[PDB]
């Protein structure tokens, strides 16, 4: 579910926030990304990549 | 700040309250000290 | 194949098995009365599931 503030348990990484499509692209070995302040900002879906 | 992890969600989802209380208390102490330092510096700069 | 096996190695030659690429159910292990000692360090058993 996207564009709604929900609790997400992404492959054991729990949190709360709004999931949205990303113009950002990941290399095909990275699982999740961090901001300049090292807060999690992006994730990779375990079932859809 | 001495805790097992720097994320509260990990401690909450990994440990029961009786033992996670110590880690949460250590994190609270560290973050409170940091915030107090920031507020004091902001007060001094605001006076300037 | 590890819990319900018939052979256990010696103490100085303890046998290590790597578990990966599967789903593990620790709740049935913890709630069973067959085990007389079940203690977890760094995690709580009830959350292992």
């Amino acid at each position: 579910v996207k564009n709604k503030c929900v609790n997400f348990n992404f492959n054991g990484l729990t949190g709360t926030g709004v999931l949205t499509e990303s113009n950002k692209k990941f290399l095909p070995f990275q699982q999740f990304g961090r901001d300049i302040a090292d807060t999690t900002d992006a994730v990779r879906d375990p079932q859809t990549l | 700040f001495g805790a097992i992890s720097s994320v509260l969600n990990d401690i909450l989802s990994r440990l029961d309250p009786p033992e996670a209380e110590v880690q949460i208390d250590r994190l609270i102490t560290g973050r409170l000290q940091s915030l107090q330092t920031y507020v004091t510096q902001q007060l001094i700069r605001a006076a300037e | 194949e590890v819990f319900n096996a018939t052979r256990f190695a010696s103490v100085y030659a303890w046998n290590r098995k790597r578990i990966s690429n599967c789903v593990a159910d620790y709740s049935v292990l913890y709630n069973s009365a067959s085990f007389s000692t079940f203690k977890c360090y760094g995690v709580s058993p009830t959350k292992l599931n």
